[PDB]
């Protein structure tokens, strides 16, 4: 079917080059990656402590 | 939940809070006026030496 | 006192080692091994040179560290001396360091 | 002297209570419950490790070395805990003639803890973790002094007492905009719990300064390695943060200074969980090849600024 | 008399509090041993912190099949452990071969190489059943040093 | 108790014996930290915190480069302890007699010296400097300067350019 | 354009940090020579006294008075 | 005078250290930085006691050049091991 992993260079001229250069000069996308686990901290953990709570099973 | 996270921060708000207050509040017993003099260069050092010499006698820093 | 401040921290640190040294004792068998971490007998016994790979980049640090030490006057010296005479000389050391790193770009090494 | 003893025992507790945060904040970052069983919120577990690792754990290395090895955990604590002394705080313990020079010298001397642990085991397996720890620290000592010099020339002299007074209206983050971003990376020069980090954590290679050490020396290493993380967090909160001074009321400063540092204390453990290791070769290419020409260009920029507009202490 | 008896329990409370496991990537049991780190069934800072290195850890969990090629390897790792050490053989392979047992390469039951204190019988060792392997360990530590 | 610098100078020579009496660049490497770090205290007690802590900045950093060749190149065969070898320990035992036997003559009267100058006691004379300057104090207080010695800035900048290019030709 | 605009965008595409290393360091040399504010900073640097004042013997001298507030020599009044 | 005699005695031991060679070549490069360390302490005490201010810049220049030779000699140590195996004073061909 072919999905293709290669993007064949997203940058071309002026507008497409400068924004791709801005993320490599400072960070931006790493701060975007930093914010990915920020929301993960905010949501409740799906944790079960054994001596009191028990896990799901089958008949 | 943050009700589990906040006691981990509150325990740090006591232990790390100590070195700031322990340095400042000890100046009451060590010196008369809750202040330790800054040395840097001999000019400020000489002012402390003549203070201890002039009628303070035993005390390093004392008013009048 | 600086001497009394440094020694009290150092003596308390070494005393904590003694607590962990004398209290736990029961048996010491021929059980401890040379490499550890992953297991098995050490194929590389004692010591062997290895070396290389970072030999050029490490040497350049010893050369560069002297210049940064010579850059340390900047915030502390520029108070009494004339600024216009200093401007030509203060930048001069920083410019030439970029020139040496420009020569470092043409084949950096194995690293 | 009472102040030094009131800056080791409560400080070792801060490195002890760090172990909570090291798996509570890091836990919620990974969506998992950390300390819970031992105490009310696992608060009795950090103090339990001191009973666990020292009193009962006995190891000494096999082939070993002579006096060195056990000299290294003494070098670990006795050079990293001394770093607390030159700190300006509200009031410093023996205010140095030049402040930051003692901070930069003893930090490089603290690197020796992981260096002497290479000769802890005579076997070659341990020294690979030491040789990797050389380059992951040796290169980053260059910029650490340069980025300091650009900030120091902007505000005051080397004295740490003047760095508090210089920030009366606004922080030093805004004038030193690219330089503040550098001190999230350059602070991780020492072997710290991070993504950039050094040869200390497991992941790919064997644990540096831990595979040779026991429990008792190895336990003493963590009380020094995690101590440096707080030290860099406070040091960033002096050079880049400030907000207010107030010499009359020390109470208003002590609360406000801790919140600024604690936000940075979370930020390094935020870095640790989020990103993979940068590799031995490619960390040497982040700096030196890419970041060193950037920092020197800003160093060139910060030389001209006091001459362009009056800025001399 | 009473202070001496309670101090021994205080030292034993430290092992009741926290024990660091070893990441023995030995078989399929090691995958369920990774499920102890997985949030749904967690011992992460409940009493277990993964760090590896046999020199630092207190408890080693033999997670799967051992062979004659592995018998000299695991033995000295147990010797590299600090003297207060506990071995939890988890799985049927760790108890005497899942199938195997009558095979040529597999060493039977780990006890031929290294002594075991707590046994876990489960092939696919369910994380629910695995939690006993650490909780019963803490319960078994009762008394040390009378004189 | 009156002596501050004199006790530190004993520790200074103590580390220097582990150089003539060769203990390998790891035990001999320690000397640059032990006697080097105490050697900063000799500079610091006389005055000038800048130049005193300047020794710490290079002789520890540059020693890491030396450490990058202790576990490399040549020395990785045997540790070679200065307490084991008969040829090494013989130089150390005669090395300590060059230092510890000299201190024996310091106590009571002036010490005997190979040089013409007498050592004497000198406790208060150890500083040998008056207060004099107050504002912008110490000769070391404004030590490093780009002005006056403008010619010295150029050649130091040249010598740190030469090395980088030269080492590239060698390797 | 041959190298002014054509070659500048090539530095932005591959290794973009090289642009900032030349531009920021380049402006650090040009600005202190052309801007009309640099001469003011040297004036205050010379005005600030490090050492104590020296008294000279007066015998027919212009622009010299007592230590009291009076118009003598010059005295700095550059911006408050 | 008094303090100078101890650091001069440290110089003489490091002087012998540069003239003594055993097995490895690494001892010389330690003693090269060692002898420069002893000269630096001697320079620091002489200039500061009888104050100079202008000539206190001179040991800072000396400290820069202290490792200038040491960095080049340590880089020469690298190429000897590449030609041979391990750097040895005992192993030489030229007459
Ligand atoms: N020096 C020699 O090698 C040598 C020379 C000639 C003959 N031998 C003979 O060979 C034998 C060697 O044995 P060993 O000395 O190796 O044994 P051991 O190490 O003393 O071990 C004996 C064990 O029995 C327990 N035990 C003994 N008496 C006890 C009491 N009254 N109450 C409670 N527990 C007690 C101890 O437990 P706890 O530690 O828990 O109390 C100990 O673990 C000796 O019996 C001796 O006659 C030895
Ligand atoms: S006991 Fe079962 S799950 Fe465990 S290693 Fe053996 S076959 Fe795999």
């Amino acid at each position: 079917t072919y999905k293709y992993v290669n993007l064949r260079e997203p940058s071309m001229d002026m507008k497409s080059v400068t924004d791709r250069a801005a993320q490599t000069l400072l960070w931006t996308e790493l701060i975007r990656g930093l914010g990915m686990t920020l929301s993960y901290l905010f949501r409740e953990p799906a944790t079960i402590n054994y001596p009191f709570e028990k896990g799901p099973l089958s008949p | 939940m943050w009700f589990e996270v906040l006691p981990g921060i509150a325990v740090m708000g006591v232990c790390l809070f100590i070195p700031g207050m322990a340095t400042a509040r000890i100046h009451r017993f060590s010196n008369g006026g809750k202040e330790k003099r800054v040395a840097h260069y001999p000019y400020q050092w000489y002012l402390m030496e003549r203070d201890r010499r002039v009628s303070g006698v035993n005390r390093s820093y004392v008013s009048k | 006192n600086l001497m009394l401040a440094l020694l009290t921290n150092f003596t308390l640190a070494t005393l904590l080692v003694i607590i962990a040294f004398w209290l736990p004792q029961l048996n010491v068998y021929s059980e401890k091994t040379s490499p550890y971490e992953c297991g098995f007998d050490p194929m590389g016994s004692a010591r062997l040179p290895f070396s290389m790979k970072f030999f050029l980049v490490a040497i350049t640090f010893l050369l560069f560290d002297l210049e940064i030490a010579l850059l340390l006057p900047l915030p502390w010296a520029s108070q009494t001396a004339n600024l216009n005479t200093m401007l030509t000389m203060a930048l001069f050391l920083i410019i030439l360091l970029a020139v040496s790193l420009a020569y470092e770009w043409t084949q950096k090494g194995l690293e | 002297m009472i102040n030094i003893l009131m800056l080791i025992i409560p400080i070792l507790l801060a490195v002890a209570f760090l172990t909570l945060v090291e798996r509570k904040v890091l836990g919620y970052m990974q969506l998992r419950k950390g300390p819970n069983v031992v105490g009310p919120y696992g608060l009795l577990q950090p103090i339990a490790d001191a009973i666990k690792l020292f009193i009962k754990e006995p190891l000494r290395p096999a082939t070993s070395s002579a006096s060195m090895f056990i000299l290294a955990p003494i070098m670990a604590l006795g050079l990293a805990l001394t770093m607390w002394i030159p700190l300006p705080m509200p009031y410093p313990l023996i205010n140095m003639n030049l402040g930051v020079l003692f901070m930069l010298a003893m930090s490089s001397l603290a690197v020796y803890s992981i260096l002497w642990s290479g000769w802890a085991s005579n076997s070659k397996y341990a020294l690979i973790g030491a040789l990797r720890a050389v380059a992951q620290t040796i290169s980053y000592e260059v910029t650490l002094a340069i980025i300091l010099l650009s900030v120091l020339l902007m505000s005051g002299s080397f004295t740490l007492s003047t760095l508090i007074t210089t920030q009366e209206q606004m922080w030093l983050i805004l004038p030193a905009w690219p330089l503040a971003m550098m001190w999230f990376i350059s602070t991780l020069a020492e072997t710290n719990r991070a993504p950039f980090d050094l040869t200390e954590g497991e992941s790919e290679l064997v644990s540096g300064f831990n595979v040779e050490y026991a429990a008792g020396p190895f336990a003493l290493f963590f009380m020094a390695e995690y101590a440096n993380i707080i030290m860099m967090n406070i040091f960033t909160a002096i050079l880049f943060l400030g907000t207010s001074h107030n010499p009359h009321m020390p109470e208003l400063y002590t609360i406000n200074f801790t919140i600024k540092s604690l936000l940075l204390t979370m930020s390094f453990l935020w870095i640790r969980a989020s990103y993979p290791r940068f590799r031995y070769d490619q960390l040497m290419h982040l700096l030196w090849k890419n970041f060193l020409p950037l920092t020197l260009a800003l160093c060139m920029w910060h030389v001209s600024l006091p001459i362009l507009t009056s800025g001399i202490p | 008399e009473y202070v001496v008896a309670k101090l021994d329990d205080l030292i034993n409370w430290a092992r009741r509090s926290s024990l660091w496991p070893m990441t023995f990537g030995l078989a399929c049991c090691a995958v369920e041993m990774m499920h102890m780190a997985a949030p749904r069934y967690d011992m992460d800072r409940f009493g277990v912190v993964f760090r590896a290195s046999p020199r630092q850890s207190d408890v080693m969990i033999v997670a799967g099949t051992l062979t004659n090629k592995m018998a000299p390897a695991l033995r000295k790792v147990y010797d590299q452990m600090p003297e207060p050490r506990y071995v939890v053989s988890m799985g049927s392979c760790a108890n005497g071969g899942g199938y195997y047992h009558y095979s040529y390469s597999v060493v039977r039951g780990c006890d031929r190489i290294v002594p075991v204190d707590i046994y876990v019988p489960g092939c696919p060792p369910t994380a629910e059943a695995l939690l006993y392997g650490i909780l019963q360990l803490q319960k078994k530590i009762k008394r040390e040093k009378r004189l | 108790m009156l002596y501050i610098v004199f006790i530190l100078s004993v520790i200074f020579v103590m580390g220097f014996v582990g150089f003539s009496s060769k203990p390998s660049p790891i035990y001999g490497g320690l000397g640059l930290i032990v006697s080097g770090g105490v050697g900063c205290g000799i500079v610091l007690n006389f005055g000038g915190s800048f130049l005193g802590l300047m020794v710490f900045l290079i002789y520890l950093g540059g020693m890491m480069v030396v450490f990058g060749y202790t576990t490399a190149m040549a020395t990785e065969q045997y540790p070679e302890i200065w307490l084991s070898n008969k040829a090494v320990l013989g130089a150390f035992v005669t090395g300590l007699l060059m230092e510890f036997f000299m201190v024996y003559y310091v106590l009571k009267d002036k010490e005997v010296e190979v040089v013409f100058e007498f050592n004497g006691l000198g406790d208060w004379v150890i500083y040998d400097t008056g207060d004099s300057g107050f504002f912008s104090e110490e000769a070391m207080g404004i030590a490093a300067l780009y002005s006056y010695g403008t010619w010295l800035v150029i050649v130091t900048g040249w010598s740190l350019l030469i090395g980088v290019v030269v080492i590239m030709e060698i390797t | 354009a041959e190298r002014v605009a054509a070659f500048l965008k090539n530095v932005w595409a591959k290794e973009p940090v090289l642009v900032a290393s030349f531009a920021i360091a380049g402006l650090a040399v040009i600005l202190p020579t052309l801007s009309p504010y640099t001469k003011y900073s040297l004036m205050i640097n010379x005005x600030x006294x490090x050492x104590x004042x020296x008294x000279x013997x007066x015998x027919x001298x212009x622009x010299x008075x007592x230590x009291x507030x009076x118009x003598x020599x010059x005295x700095x009044x550059x911006x408050x | 005078s008094m303090v100078y005699m101890n650091i001069m005695m440290a110089f003489t031991v490091s002087l012998v250290g540069l003239l003594m060679y055993r097995s490895h070549l690494m001892s010389s490069l330690l003693c090269l930085e060692g002898m420069m360390l002893s000269l630096f302490v001697m320079a620091a005490l002489t200039i500061l006691n009888s104050h100079f201010t202008l000539a206190s810049m001179m040991p800072i220049i000396l400290l820069v050049f202290a490792a200038c030779e040491a960095a080049l000699g340590l880089s020469l140590l690298v190429m000897v091991s590449n030609t041979y195996g391990t750097d040895y004073v005992q192993n030489l061909n030229l007459l």
